C-alpha cells in the first residue's frame, strides 16, 4: 500500500523560504503525478501544483512566482519550496498522487498524506 | 513481450521427445494437440514465438484469455492449435538492479488481433490535446519496463516463453517427427516397413 | 480564473438523501471529481469521472455532471457521512486543479 | 541491379525433338521388361523453340511453363547457370530461382524483385565476382544450397513438388539438337508448392552457347528398361498407328 509521508518546519518566519518534504513508501515515486495540496485555516483546499516522474512541473497561477516542486527517484522523495512565505501562507500541507487507472492519470486524486501544519508567524 | 520475436519452421524434423520429456518448463500446455503425441503428427509449417513476461502474466498467454500482455502485447487466436512453454528466467533476465531491457506495451487504445506485434513507442494520448511527441498530462510513454530483480517474487521473476503454433494445412507435410528404427534381421518371416512401405 | 461554488453547508437527517452542488462555468465539459475529508483528516476521493467510485466506496455516493453544475448524491445519510465535500476540476487552459469552496455535511 | 540502355534479343529458332526426353517415371528398378506409364512427356518429334546465348544487351525471354518444361543446352564451358520460376516474376507474388555458381548450386523461393537484365560476370583462371540478377528477396519461402556438353533437364511442377530430372552426355556434333537416345535422371523433388507459368534462361558474362526448349504433354509411353535396368528405348503410344500397335 502506497504512503506518503511530508516533513517540514512546522514554523517559518515571514519572508524565509518553506521547505516541505514528501517521502513516498510502498511504491516507486515514478510513473506517477505527485501534487502539492494548501488547505488555510478557514479555507478550502487549494492546488500549489504537480511534479511527474519526467520532470515536467505546473503550478496554479497564483504561486507560480514563488513556487517550486523538485523529484528525488533515489530517495523517492519530492519537494516543494515556497519563497518569501507570508502569514498567508500559514496552512495544512499535503502531497497526493494522481489517479491512474489503466495507465491514464485522471485529474482526481487518489492517495493523499496526512497532511502538515506550517505557521508562518514572527 | 511487445516485440515478441517470431521464427518460422519448415521442411525439417524435429523430436519432441526431448522437449515434453524436459523437466525445464514451468508451464506447458498444449491446445489441440495431445503433448505425447508431436512425434506422432506432421504439420506443414509452425512459427515459434519467444518472449519473456513475469509469472503472473504466463496465464495471459492462452486463447480466450484477456490482460495487459493478451491485449496490447501479445494475442492467441481463439481457435490456436499449437503448445505454450514456459520457465523461468530470473537468473537470466533478472538484474541487481532492475534488468529494465524488457519491456511490455501499457498504453493501447485497442486490443491487439490473433498474433499481432505492436511495437510503435507513440506517446499515448489520453486526452485531446495531442501530445507532439511531448511527455506530459495526458501524454504517457506506451510501454512500461518490468525492471526484473532476483529478489522479486515468482509472480514478477521472469520467465521466457516460447509458443509453438503448428499449421496443417493444404500444403504438403513438411515437418515432422522422426521415428527412431529396428534392427533388421535376415532370412525370417517379419514384417517391414521401408520408408513408409509396408 | 476559473472558480467552483459549492454550498457552505448541508444538513440531512439519518437515511435521507444529500445532494451537494458544484457550480462553475462549463463544468458539464470538464471532468468533475468529488473528495470527503474527515475533521483531522486528509481528502479521500469518493467520486472521480463524475460517475465513478473508486474501490471501498460505499454505492450510495453517486456523481453527476451536467451543464454547469455537478451534484454529489448519498443516498441513506448516515452519521460517518458527517465532513467536507470538495468538488475539484482542471482547467486545461491553465492546467491547473480548481478545487470548490466546500460543503459541509452535517447529519442531526 | 545493372542498367542497360540498348536491350535487344535475337529471334526465336525452331527444329524437331527427335526422340529425347525420356526420363524415369519412378524411382523403382525393373530388369530386361517392358513397362507402360501415362506421364507428362516431350513428344516423340516435337516442335523445340531453340536460341543463342552470348556471353548490345541480348538479353533471354521469358517463356510460359505450361505444364512442364524440357530445356537442353549444347555448349563448351559452362556458360548457362540456372533458371527461374514462376508467373509474375515480382514481388507481388512467391519466385523460384535455380543457378549454379562456381562454388554450388543455390535454390532459393522468395518474393524476389527481378532485375529486368539479370547479370552474372566473370573475369581473368576466371573468377566470377559479380552477381545482379534480383534487387529484392523478401519473405523467403524456401532456401537450400548444395568437344561440346550437352546437359539436358526436364522440370514439372506436380502436386507442389518442381522435380527436376537431368542428364549430361558428351556431344560432338557442332550445331542442332543432336539425334539419339539417352534417359534423363532424377535430379531432385522440391515441396516449394508455388505456381509457375513462366520461365527464363539464366547465362554468364565473360568481361555463344545454344539451349532448347520443349514442352511437356500427357502422353501414354513404354519403357524397355535392360537387364541393369537402364531405359534403353522408349514408344510413344500416339505418334503413329505403328506405335499404338507397339
Ligand atoms: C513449328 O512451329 C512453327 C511456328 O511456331 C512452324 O512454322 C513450324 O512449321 C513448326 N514445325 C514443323 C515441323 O511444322
Ligand atoms: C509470404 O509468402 C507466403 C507464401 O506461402 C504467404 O502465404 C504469406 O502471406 C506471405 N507473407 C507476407 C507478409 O507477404
Ligand atoms: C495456384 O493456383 C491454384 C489454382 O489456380 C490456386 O487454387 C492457388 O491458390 C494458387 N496458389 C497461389 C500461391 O497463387
Ligand atoms: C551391367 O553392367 C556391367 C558392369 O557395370 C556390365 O558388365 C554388363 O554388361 C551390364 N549389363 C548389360 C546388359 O549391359
Amino acid at each position: 500500500q502506497v504512503q506518503l509521508q511530508q516533513s517540514g518546519p512546522g514554523l517559518v518566519k515571514p519572508s524565509e523560504t518553506l521547505s516541505l518534504t514528501c517521502t513516498v513508501s510502498g511504491a516507486s515515486i515514478s510513473n506517477y503525478y505527485w501534487s502539492w495540496i494548501r488547505q488555510p485555516p478557514g479555507k478550502g483546499l487549494e492546488w500549489v501544483g504537480y511534479i511527474y516522474y519526467t520532470g515536467s512541473t505546473n503550478h496554479n497561477p497564483s504561486l507560480k512566482s514563488r513556487v517550486t516542486i523538485s523529484l528525488d527517484t533515489s530517495k523517492n522523495q519530492f519537494s516543494l519550496r515556497l519563497s518569501s512565505v507570508t502569514a498567508a501562507d500559514t496552512a495544512v500541507y499535503y502531497c497526493a498522487r494522481a489517479y491512474c487507472s489503466g495507465g491514464s492519470c485522471f485529474d482526481t486524486f487518489d492517495i493523499w498524506g496526512q497532511g502538515t501544519m506550517v505557521t508562518v508567524s514572527s | 513481450v511487445y516485440a515478441w520475436n517470431r521464427k518460422r519452421i519448415s521442411n525439417c524434423v524435429a523430436d519432441y521427445s526431448v522437449l515434453y520429456n524436459s523437466a525445464s518448463f514451468s508451464t506447458f500446455k498444449c491446445y489441440g494437440v495431445s503433448p505425447t503425441k508431436l512425434n506422432d503428427l506432421c504439420f506443414t509449417n509452425v512459427y515459434a514465438d519467444s518472449f519473456v513476461i513475469r509469472g503472473d502474466e504466463v496465464r495471459q498467454i492462452a486463447p480466450g484469455q484477456t490482460g495487459n500482455i493478451a491485449d496490447y502485447n501479445y494475442k492467441l487466436p481463439d481457435d490456436f492449435t499449437g503448445c505454450v512453454i514456459a520457465w523461468n528466467s530470473n537468473n537470466l533476465d533478472s538484474k541487481v538492479g532492475g534488468n529494465y531491457n524488457y519491456l511490455y506495451r501499457l498504453f493501447r487504445k485497442s486490443n491487439l488481433k490473433p498474433f499481432e506485434r505492436d511495437i510503435s513507442t507513440e506517446i499515448y494520448q489520453a486526452g485531446s490535446t495531442p501530445c507532439n511527441g511531448v511527455k506530459g498530462f495526458n501524454c504517457y510513454f506506451p510501454l512500461q519496463s518490468y525492471g526484473f530483480q532476483p529478489t522479486y517474487g515468482v509472480g514478477y521473476q521472469p520467465y521466457r516463453v516460447v509458443v509453438l503454433s503448428f499449421e496443417l494445412l493444404h500444403a504438403p507435410a513438411t515437418v515432422c517427427g522422426p521415428k527412431k528404427s529396428t534392427n533388421l534381421v535376415k532370412n525370417k518371416c517379419v514384417n517391414f516397413n521401408f520408408n513408409g512401405l509396408t | 480564473s476559473y472558480e467552483l461554488t459549492q454550498p457552505p453547508s448541508v444538513s440531512v437527517a439519518p437515511g435521507q438523501t444529500a445532494r451537494i452542488t458544484c457550480g462553475g462555468n462549463n463544468i458539464g465539459s470538464k471532468s468533475v471529481h468529488w473528495f470527503q475529508q474527515k475533521p483531522g483528516q486528509a481528502p479521500v476521493l469518493v467520486v472521480y469521472d463524475d460517475s465513478d467510485r473508486p474501490s471501498g466506496i460505499p454505492e450510495r455516493f453517486s456523481g453527476s455532471n451536467s451543464g454547469n453544475t455537478a451534484s454529489l448524491t448519498i443516498s441513506r445519510v448516515e452519521a460517518g457521512d458527517e465532513a467536507d465535500y470538495y468538488c475539484q476540476v482542471w482547467d486545461s487552459a491553465s492546467d491547473s486543479g480548481v478545487f470548490g469552496t466546500g460543503t459541509k455535511l452535517t447529519v442531526p | 541491379c545493372v542498367n542497360f540502355t540498348t536491350r535487344t534479343q535475337l529471334p526465336p529458332a525452331y527444329t524437331n525433338s527427335f526422340t529425347r526426353g525420356v526420363y524415369y517415371p519412378d524411382k523403382v528398378f525393373r530388369s530386361s521388361v517392358l513397362h507402360s506409364t501415362q506421364d507428362l512427356f516431350l513428344p516423340f518429334f516435337s516442335n523445340v523453340t531453340w536460341f543463342h546465348a552470348i556471353h548490345k544487351r541480348f538479353a533471354n525471354p521469358v517463356l510460359p511453363f505450361n505444364d512442364g518444361v524440357y530445356f537442353a543446352s549444347t555448349e563448351k564451358s559452362n556458360i548457362i547457370r540456372g533458371w527461374i520460376f514462376g508467373t509474375t516474376l515480382d514481388s507481388k507474388t512467391q519466385s523460384l530461382l535455380i543457378v549454379n555458381n562456381a562454388t554450388n548450386v543455390v535454390i532459393k523461393v522468395c518474393e524476389f524483385q527481378f532485375c529486368n537484365d539479370p547479370f552474372l560476370g566473370v573475369y581473368y583462371s576466371w573468377m566470377e565476382s559479380e552477381f545482379r540478377v534480383y534487387s529484392s528477396a523478401n519473405n523467403c519461402t524456401f532456401e537450400y544450397v548444395s568437344f561440346k556438353n550437352l546437359r539436358e533437364f526436364v522440370f514439372k511442377n506436380i502436386d507442389g513438388y518442381f522435380k527436376i530430372y537431368s542428364k549430361h552426355t558428351p556431344i560432338n556434333l557442332v550445331r542442332g539438337l543432336p539425334q539419339g537416345f539417352s534417359a534423363l535422371e532424377p535430379l531432385v523433388d522440391l515441396p516449394i508448392g508455388i505456381n509457375i507459368t513462366r520461365f527464363q534462361t539464366l547465362h554468364i558474362s565473360y568481361l555463344a552457347a545454344a539451349y532448347y526448349v520443349g514442352y511437356l504433354q500427357p502422353r501414354t509411353f513404354l519403357l524397355k528398361y535392360n537387364e541393369n535396368g537402364t531405359i534403353t528405348d522408349a514408344v510413344d503410344c500416339a505418334l503413329d498407328p505403328l506405335s499404338e500397335t507397339k
